[PDB]
C-alpha cells in the first residue's frame, strides 16, 4: 500500500512515509544523465526493470500526465480461437516446462481433458525444485479446477440430455473416473498456499486469491456505480479494469476462465456499460437538443468487445440487450478483423461437421459461442465472400439437433438486413432447397419450433428477387409423378418459384374445404367467378342454417378488394365483423371492441388507417388507453394512426 | 463395532480436520513393499563373520551386537559395501502409503531409512529432515522427520543408526532431532503404525513419557496388526502405561501370513468414517446441531443465506424460510429435527439437558424464521420488525441512553454504535478502544473482532471526511484534536484488515466462519449477483407485457433487502455508512417500485380471474418510507417520479 | 397452482400446463393434442394476408394436417404436469374471451 497504481497507467504516492523510491526510479528512467552513475550490474537490472514496466504499461505519475494512449492487446492464441494453431502446436515436441504448461492449457481449451490432467500431473511431478513454484503452484490449481469441471460434466452429462447419440458415449471411461476419485479423494485447496515454503509465501503473495473459490467480488460490487442517475469517467475505469482482468486471466494460461462466475461477471459488466451509455445519450438528447447531440451514442465497441460478447453471452442475454438497449444506433469498429473472426469460426464449424470426429464437451463449449457469433453478426458490414461462406456453413453444416429450419430462417433473414442479396447466396439457397426437395423422397417430416417452414425462404427470395427462376426445381418436377404425394405438396408450398410450364403441369395434380385449403397457402391466388359462386352458395347454406371463425376471413377478403360481388350486403345479420368489413358506414360501433384489432397485419392496418370510421377507432383507442396502459394499443396508435 | 474404537475414530477424525494429526510410520509398512528387513542383513553379517548361520540364538540384543562386532573387526569399508549391495534396490510404493497421505497429516515422523514414504509424495511438499544441518534450513513448516538417518547423502554407514554404539550415543549425537520429535509429540496428536508392541522405540518412548506429569499429554494411538488377537491383561497394562490401542485383528479376521488386508481395513474404516458423522438417534442429532449452532447465539440476528455456510453446504436455505437437501448423504438431521419439532410426543424421549438444548435451538430457529422443508411448506407468512432505536430515528432515546452508565460490554458496544451514528466520532473511537481494552475476558471473542472491525471502519470514515471535506464547500471546521490525528495514524498504521481473521484462535476460525465475510465487500456479492439477474428477468417481463397470476419474483428481492438491513442494524454495525450499501438499496427499491407500478394496472384481471381471487397488491409502510428517505438522493427520487 | 397461467398483452392469450382431448367435427374423436402460437408482425406475406400470429396443432408431438377446422366440440382438459380436470375453468375462461384459441403451451416471439 505504498503507492496507488491507477488503471489508466499512472502512479500516485498514497502511504509511503520513507524515501520516494518510485519518484527516483521514474526520474532515472526519464533522463539519460541520471544513468552512467551506476555500476554495470545496476545498469542491467535497471534495463530489465524498464523492459518489464514497458511490457506492463506503467508510464509515470499523475503530475506528468496528459493524453494517455491506453491501447490494449492480448497475444494469447487461445483468445482469438485459432484452433488449427493450437492443434499444430500440441503435436510439436516441447522443450521446456513453460511450453508444457502452455500445451496443457491448450489441450484443456480443446476438450482433451484427459491429456490435460495427465500433463498437469506430470508437470507437478517433474518440477518441484527451485523457487519456480510459480509454475508448480499454478499447475496444482489448474489440475484441481480441471477435476472439478470433469465431475461437473459427468453430473450434468450422464444425468440429463439423452438426446445425444447413445448414452452420451460416456466420454470419460469408468477406470479413469475411479482413478480420478482415488487421487483426489480428500484434496483440499484452501490449505495449498500455507504449506508452501515461506520464501514463496513472502514473494508470491499476490497469487493467494487464485486458491479461493470466489475472486471477482470486488469488481462485481464496484459495478454498482454505473447505476448512478445523478448528473476519469467511470466507464473508462470499469472498461479498463475489465480488460486488465481478461488479460491477466487469459495470458497466464489459467483455467478459471471457463467457469460460470467469470461469464456472469462479463455479462453484468457489458450490460451495465451499454445501459449507462444509452441512458446518458437519451438524457442528453432529451435535455440538450434533439439533434444537437448528434443522436449517435458515444460507446464505440471493437473487435475485443465483439469477441467477448460472442464468447460469454447466451441468446436471451443478447435479446435483453437488444430490446432494452437497441444496438442499431451503435456504430461498429474494424469490420475486417471481425470478418476474419467470422470466417475462422465458420471454417471451424465446417471442419467439425465434416470430419465427423466430434467431441461432446467441445461441442457444448463451442456451439454456444457459434450461435452467439452468428446472431450478433447482423450489425456488421461484411463482404460478399464472407457472407457466402457463413451462409454455406450455417445452412448445411449446422447440426439439426441445435438449429432447426425456423431458427435458421431467423439467422439468415437477420444476417442480410443490412447486407442485401447478391447472386451467390440466392444460388446457395436454391441449392439448399433443391437438396431439401431431394431428401423429401417415406416417414419424413421437417421439425421447427417457431412454426415456420421452408416456404418462407422462397417468399424471402420473391421479396428480394421477383424475376428469379429456379431451373433445378423445374427439372425435378418434370419427372414428378403422383405415386409419392409429399413431394408435390412441397412443390405447391414452393409454387411461385417454379416456371409457367411447371405450374401448369402441377395444376393437373390438384368443395369449400378444397378452396379454403388452397387459399390458406395461396395456390389459387386469383378469385375466379366459380369460386365466388361457391362463396355465395356457402353463405346461403349458412344463412338457411341460421362457431369457429371461418367466415370472417371472407369478410376480410372482401375488405381487401379481392371479391367483386354485390351479394355480400345481403348475407349480413349475425356478426358485427362482417358488417364492419362490408358496410362500415351504417355499422353500429357499440358492438365494436378492439380485441380483433390485435390480429390484422401491416397491410390491413395501413388500409384501415387511411379509410374514411377513423374517428370511431381513434376514440376507441383513446378510451382503451385511458382505462388500461396497454403497450400494443399505444404503439399501434402512434405508428399507424398518427 | 466396539464403543471405544468408535470414540478413538471420532477423535482421530476431529484431529485430522483441524490439521493436528501426526503419523509415526514404523518398519512393517516398508516391509509390505518387500523391502529387505534388518534380520536379513544380520544373518548375512553372521555368515560373513563366522561361516554358518543359526536362527535359535537370535535374541533381541544380537541384532545390535552382531553388526557392532562386524564393524569392530572387519572395519568400515566392508560395512558400507554390504549396505550398498543390499540396499541399492528400488521398490514400488504401497497403497498404504497413499492411504496414510490421504489423511492430510501435518507432520510425518518415520524411523525408516528408505525413500518409499518420500517417493510417495503424488504432489505433496514436505521438508525432509534426516540429518543435523537439515533442521536449520527447514524451507517449509511441514516436517517429514526421518529420525534414523536416511541414505540421501550416500550409502555410507555413518549416516544411519544401525549398530549398538549408535543406539547408545543417540542422545549425544542427535540432540536437535530428539528435541524436535519430543516437541511434535507433545503438541500434535500422534498415531502409530507398523510397530510391534515390544519394539525398542516404543519402549524408549514410554520410558520418556513416564517422566512427564500425570496430566498434560495426549495419549498416543497405537494401531496393532498382528495375527493373534490381543489379550485383555496386556491391553489393560499398555493402556495404563499411556497408549490407546486399536487392534486390526478382532475386526476383520484373516489367516496368519497376510498383512496387507488388515492395514487396508483399518485405513479404509478411518477414511470412510472421516466424512461420516456418527448419528444414530435423536440425541446425537440434537447434540451435533447445538454444537454447530450455539456460537451464533451471541449475535442477535443472522441472515438466512449464510446459514448454508455454517452447515458446509449440507442444506440449501431459501430466503422464504424453507430448506432443501443439497449435499447430504447421512442421516438427514434436518428431517428428524423437523419431525421432532412437529411431534410433541417424541420430545419426551430425550434426556433433560438435550431437551433444554433442543428448546433453545427451536427458539433460535423461530427467531431466524426458519419454518420447515419445501414439501411441507404451505402458506408461509413472514413479519418484518427491527428493534434498533437508531433505525427508527428517535435521537432523544439513545441520547438519554448514552447519558448514564451501561451494565455490560455488549451494552458498551451499543453505546459505541449510537455515538457513531450521533456524530461524536471522537467519543466513538475512545469507547471502542475502551471496549477492546476492557475485553481481556471473553469465552467467544466475537465482540473483540466486531469492535476491531468497527473501529477500523470509523477510522477510515474520519480520515476520508477530514481529507476530502476541506474544499468541497466547507469554505473550515474539521474539528479534531491535533494530537488525535497523529495518534490514529501511528496507532492504526501496521493494522492490516485482510489478515485480521487469519490471526485468531483456531476454534474461532472454525465456529464463526461467516463473520470473515464482514472484513470486506464479500457479504454483498452473493446477493448482488442475484439482484442483477432478477432485475434482468423482471425487465424482460416488463417489456413483453406478460402478467403473472401466480406469485411474483420481486418478493425474493424484498426479503433479501429486509434481511440484510436487519442483520446490519440489529448487530449495531457501522458498515451501513458506506455508499455501496446505499446504491444496492436504491437499486432494489427502484426495481420494487417499478414492478409494483406495472402490476397496478391490468386488462383482463377484472373480467375473468377476479371471481377466483385477488392476490395482487403493493403497499409502502413506515419501513419502506424510512429506507427511501435514508438511502436515496433527490435526483433519483425525481427520476422515479418521472418514470 | 394457476402459477403456470401467463397472460400476454400483444396477443391477449393464456399459457397453462394443461392438455386437451379435443373431438373434431363429424364425430371424429382425437387423442391428446396441444396448440402452439407464434407471433410475427414483420412477415412479408402475399395476397392472403390477415393474421399476424400462426397457430399450430400437434397430436402426440407430431404435426397434424388441418383440412376442416371445425373442432367446436369442447374437450376434456388435463393439467399435464399435475393431471387435474381443469376443464371447467377451461370453459369458464374460453366463454369469456373472443380469441379462437384461449390456451397454448407457449407463445414464440419472433418479433
Amino acid at each position: 500500500y505504498d503507492y496507488h497504481f491507477e488503471v489508466n497507467g499512472t502512479v500516485v504516492r498514497h502511504k509511503n512515509k520513507g524515501f520516494g523510491y518510485m519518484e527516483r526510479f521514474f526520474e532515472l528512467k526519464e533522463s539519460c544523465d541520471e544513468r552512467s552513475k551506476l555500476s554495470k550490474k545496476q545498469y542491467e537490472r535497471f534495463n530489465a526493470l524498464f523492459n518489464f514496466f514497458e511490457k506492463n504499461g506503467v508510464i509515470c505519475m499523475a503530475k506528468d500526465a496528459g493524453t494517455l494512449n491506453t491501447s490494449i492487446e492480448i497475444n494469447s492464441l487461445a483468445y482469438h480461437g485459432k484452433y488449427d494453431v493450437m492443434k499444430k502446436f500440441i503435436e510439436e515436441q516441447s522443450v521446456s516446462i513453460e511450453d508444457d504448461y502452455k500445451k496443457a492449457f491448450f489441450l484443456a481449451c480443446l476438450g482433451r481433458w484427459e491429456e490435460s490432467y495427465d500433463l498437469y500431473s506430470n508437470i507437478i511431478l517433474n518440477s518441484i525444485d527451485e523457487s519456480n513454484g510459480c509454475v508448480y503452484y499454478l499447475s496444482q490449481i489448474n489440475r484441481y479446477r480441471i477435476y472439478q469441471s470433469i465431475t461437473q460434466a459427468v453430473t450434468q452429462f450422464n444425468g440429463l440430455g439423452l438426446l445425444t447419440f447413445g448414452r452420451h458415449y460416456k466420454p470419460f471411461t469408468d477406470e479413469f473416473l475411479a482413478r480420478i476419485e482415488r487421487e483426489m479423494t480428500n484434496f483440499n485447496i484452501d490449505d495449498l498456499f500455507n504449506g508452501m515454503p515461506f520464501e514463496f509465501q513472502k514473494k508470491y503473495k499476490i497469487l493467494e486469491f487464485l486458491s479461493d473459490n470466489q475472486f471477482l467480488y470486488d469488481d462485481t460490487v464496484k459495478l454498482f456505480e454505473l447505476t448512478n442517475k445523478v448528473r476519469m469517467s467511470s466507464d473508462i475505469v470499469v472498461l479498463l479494469r475489465l480488460y486488465d482482468n481478461l488479460r491477466f486471466l487469459y495470458e497466464n494460461c489459467l483455467w478459471s476462465v471457463s467457469f460460470h462466475e467469470f461469464h456472469q461477471y462479463i455479462r453484468n459488466s457489458m450490460s451495465l456499460l451499454i445501459e449507462k451509455a444509452e441512458y446518458e445519450r437519451t438524457r442528453d438528447i432529451d435535455e440538450l437538443g434533439f439533434s444537437f447531440f448528434g443522436k449517435k451514442s458515444g460507446f464505440f465497441m471493437e473487435y475485443y468487445d465483439f469477441v467477448n460478447i460472442s464468447r460469454h453471452f447466451k441468446i436471451d442475454d443478447i435479446k435483453n440487450l437488444e430490446r432494452s438497449c437497441s444496438i442499431d444506433k451503435i456504430r461498429f469498429g474494424e469490420q475486417e478483423k471481425i470478418e476474419e473472426y467470422l470466417v475462422g469460426i465458420a471454417e471451424e464449424i465446417t471442419k467439425q461437421f465434416s470430419a465427423n470426429g466430434m467431441n461432446v464437451v467441445f461441442y457444448t463449449q463451442f456451439i454456444s459461442e457459434a450461435k452467439a457469433a452468428l446472431y450478433f453478426a447482423k450489425y456488421v458490414k461484411l463482404s460478399e465472400e464472407g457472407l457466402g461462406k457463413i451462409v454455406k456453413a450455417l445452412l448445411f453444416y449446422f447440426p439439426e439437433r441445435d438449429l432447426d429450419i425456423g431458427k435458421r430462417y431467423v439467422w439468415l433473414e437477420r444476417l442480410t438486413k443490412c447486407n442485401e442479396l447478391p447472386k451467390s447466396i440466392i444460388s446457395i439457397i436454391d441449392d439448399f432447397l433443391v437438396l431439401q426437395a431431394e431428401k423429401h423422397i417415406q416417414n419424413y417430416s421437417e421439425v421447427s419450433s417457431n412454426g415456420l417452414y421452408s416456404r418462407d425462404y422462397g417468399a424471402l427470395i420473391k421479396h428480394f428477387e421477383k424475376n428469379f427462376i429456379s431451373k433445378r426445381l423445374s427439372e425435378i418436377t418434370l419427372c414428378l409423378t403422383q405415386d409419392k404425394q409429399k413431394q408435390i405438396d412441397f412443390l405447391f408450398k414452393l409454387l411461385p418459384l417454379l416456371s409457367t410450364n411447371a405450374k401448369s403441369h402441377l395444376l393437373s395434380f390438384k368443395n369449400i374445404n378444397d378452396l379454403m385449403n388452397g387459399i390458406r397457402i395461396g395456390l389459387i391466388d386469383e378469385f375466379t367467378p366459380e369460386h365466388e359462386e361457391l362463396i355465395i352458395e356457402y353463405l346461403e347454406t349458412r344463412k338457411v342454417n341460421y362457431s369457429n371463425d371461418y367466415m370472417s376471413t371472407f369478410g376480410i377478403w372482401y375488405f381487401l378488394e379481392e371479391i367483386n360481388n354485390s351479394k355480400m350486403e345481403e348475407f349480413i345479420g349475425m356478426d358485427d365483423q362482417y358488417d364492419f368489413f362490408v358496410d362500415p358506414e351504417n355499422f353500429d360501433y357499440k358492438k365494436f371492441i378492439p380485441s380483433w384489432l390485435k390480429n390484422y397485419n401491416d397491410k390491413l392496418l395501413g388500409k384501415i388507417a387511411g379509410n374514411k370510421m377513423k374517428h370511431h377507432v381513434i376514440e376507441v383507442l383513446k378510451e382503451r388507453v385511458k382505462n388500461s396502459n396497454d403497450k400494443r394499443y399505444l404503439e399501434i396508435l402512434m405508428n399507424y394512426f398518427i | 463395532l466396539d464403543n471405544n474404537v468408535v470414540e478413538c475414530i471420532k477423535e482421530i477424525t476431529e484431529s485430522s480436520r483441524n490439521g493436528k494429526l501426526v503419523f509415526f510410520v514404523g518398519a512393517g509398512v516398508s516391509t509390505l513393499s518387500d523391502y529387505p528387513q534388518w534380520w536379513r542383513l544380520v544373518d548375512k553379517y553372521h555368515e560373513e563373520l563366522y561361516g554358518s548361520p543359526k536362527k535359535g540364538n537370535y535374541s533381541s540384543d544380537e541384532y545390535l551386537r552382531i553388526p557392532q562386532i562386524f564393524y569392530n573387526v572387519k572395519g568400515e569399508m566392508a560395512f558400507d559395501g554390504i549396505l550398498k549391495d543390499f540396499f541399492q534396490v528400488d521398490k514400488p510404493t504401497n497403497p498404504i502409503h497413499d492411504k496414510i497421505l490421504a489423511m492430510n497429516p501435518a507432520h510425518v515422523i518415520t524411523t525408516n531409512y528408505d525413500n518409499l514414504i518420500d517417493t510417495a509424495c503424488r504432489g505433496k511438499y514436505f521438508s525432509v529432515i534426516s540429518a543435523e544441518e537439515d533442521v536449520a534450513n527447514a524451507t517449509s513448516s511441514r516436517y517429514l522427520l526421518k529420525v534414523h538417518g536416511d541414505f540421501r547423502k550416500g550409502f555410507k554407514g555413518e549416516n544411519v543408526v544401525l549398530k549398538e554404539d549408535d543406539y547408545l550415543n543417540y542422545d549425544q549425537n542427535y540432540p536437535l532431532i530428539s528435541n524436535l520429535m519430543k516437541t511434535i509429540i507433545a503438541t500434535h496428536t500422534i498415531v502409530f503404525i507398523g510397530y510391534g508392541l515390544g519394539d525398542y522405540n516404543i519402549n524408549m518412548l514410554l520410558n520418556w513419557v513416564r517422566k512427564l506429569q500425570k496430566d498434560s499429554f495426549h495419549k498416543p494411538f497405537f494401531i496393532r496388526t498382528d495375527p493373534s488377537p490381543i489379550e485383555n491383561e496386556t491391553l489393560i497394562y499398555y493402556e495404563n502405561k499411556g497408549l490407546r490401542i486399536i487392534d486390526a485383528a478382532s475386526l476383520i479376521d484373516s489367516n496368519e501370513y497376510d498383512y496387507l488386508e488388515r492395514y487396508s481395513a483399518v485405513m479404509d474404516l478411518l477414511i470412510e468414517s472421516q466424512e461420516n458423522k456418527f448419528i444414530t438417534k435423536d440425541d446425537e442429532v440434537i447434540d451435533y446441531i447445538y454444537g454447530k449452532i450455539s456460537p451464533l447465539f451471541a449475535l442477535q440476528y443472522i441472515r438466512k443465506i449464510d446459514l448454508k455456510h455454517v452447515f458446509e453446504y449440507d442444506y440449501h436455505f431459501e430466503v422464504n424460510g424453507t430448506v432443501v437437501r443439497h449435499k447430504n448423504k447421512g442421516f438427514g438431521y434436518m428431517e428428524r429435527f423437523f419431525e421432532l419439532k412437529e411431534s410433541c410426543d417424541e420430545r419426551s424421549k430425550l434426556s433433560k439437558k438435550q431437551y433444554e438444548r433442543f428448546n433453545a435451538l427451536f427458539n433460535f430457529f423461530e427467531k431466524n424464521g426458519v419454518i420447515c422443508m419445501a414439501k411441507d411448506a404451505g402458506t408461509l407468512n413472514t413479519s418484518i420488525e427491527i428493534n434498533s432505536l437508531a433505525y427508527h430515528g428517535k435521537y432523544d432515546v439513545m441520547k438519554k441512553f448514552i447519558e448514564e452508565q451501561s451494565v455490560s460490554i455488549e451494552d458498551d458496544y451499543k453505546k459505541a454504535f449510537f455515538l457513531a451514528c450521533l456524530g461524536r466520532w471522537e467519543e466513538s473511537y475512545d469507547l471502542y478502544s475502551n471496549i477492546i481494552l476492557n475485553s481481556i475476558d471473553e469465552s467467544n471473542g466475537c465482540v473483540y473482532y466486531l469492535s476491531q472491525i468497527n473501529r477500523y471502519r470509523i477510522y477510515q470514515s474520519i480520515t476520508q471526511a477530514v481529507t476530502q471535506f476541506n474544499g468541497l464547500g466547507l469554505l473550515h471546521y474539521k474539528p479534531f484534536t491535533d494530537e488525535f490525528l497523529a495518534r490514529i495514524e501511528r496507532e492504526m498504521t501496521n493494522f492490516n484488515i485482510d489478515d485480521l481473521f487469519n490471526g485468531m484462535p483456531f476454534e474461532f476460525q472454525k465456529k464463526y466462519k461467516i463473520l470473515e465475510f464482514l472484513s470486506d465487500n464479500q457479504f454483498l456479492y452473493d446477493d448482488t449477483v442475484k439482484l442483477f439477474e432478477l432485475t434482468n428477468k423482471v425487465r424482460s417481463e416488463m417489456s413483453e407485457g406478460s402478467y403473472s397470476f401466480g406469485m411474483s419474483s420481486d418478493i425474493v428481492v424484498l426479503l433479501r433487502l429486509y434481511d440484510n438491513l436487519r442483520f446490519l442494524y440489529e448487530n449495531c454495525l457501522w458498515s451501513v455508512s458506506f455508499h455501496e450499501f446505499h446504491q444496492y438499496i436504491r437499486n432494489s427499491m427502484s426495481l420494487l417500485i417499478e414492478k409494483a407500478e406495472y402490476e397496478r394496472t391490468r386488462d383482463i384481471d377484472e373480467l375473468g380471474f377476479s371471481f377466483f381471487g385477488k392476490k395482487s397488491g403493493f403497499f409502502m409502510e413506515y419501513y419502506d418510507f424510512v429506507n427511501i428517505s435514508r438511502h436515496f438522493k433527490i435526483d433519483d427520487i425525481k427520476n422515479l417520479e418521472r418514470s | 397452482a394457476t402459477h403456470d397461467l401467463v397472460y400476454h398483452s400483444k396477443i391477449n392469450t393464456f399459457v397453462w400446463d394443461v392438455e386437451f382431448d379435443i373431438v373434431l367435427s363429424d364425430s371424429k374423436e382425437l387423442n391428446k393434442c396441444y396448440f402452439v402460437k407464434c407471433f410475427n408482425p414483420y412477415r412479408i406475406n402475399g395476397k392472403c394476408d390477415f393474421a399476424v400470429s400462426s397457430i399450430d396443432i400437434f397430436s402426440e408431438g407430431k404435426r397434424l394436417l388441418i383440412e376442416n377446422e371445425f373442432n367446436f366440440k369442447i374437450t376434456k382438459a388435463v393439467h399435464v404436469a399435475t393431471s387435474k380436470d381443469v376443464t371447467e375453468i377451461v370453459l369458464h375462461l374460453s366463454e369469456r374471451i373472443s380469441s379462437p384459441f384461449p390456451i397454448v403451451k407457449e407463445v414464440v416471439y419472433l418479433d
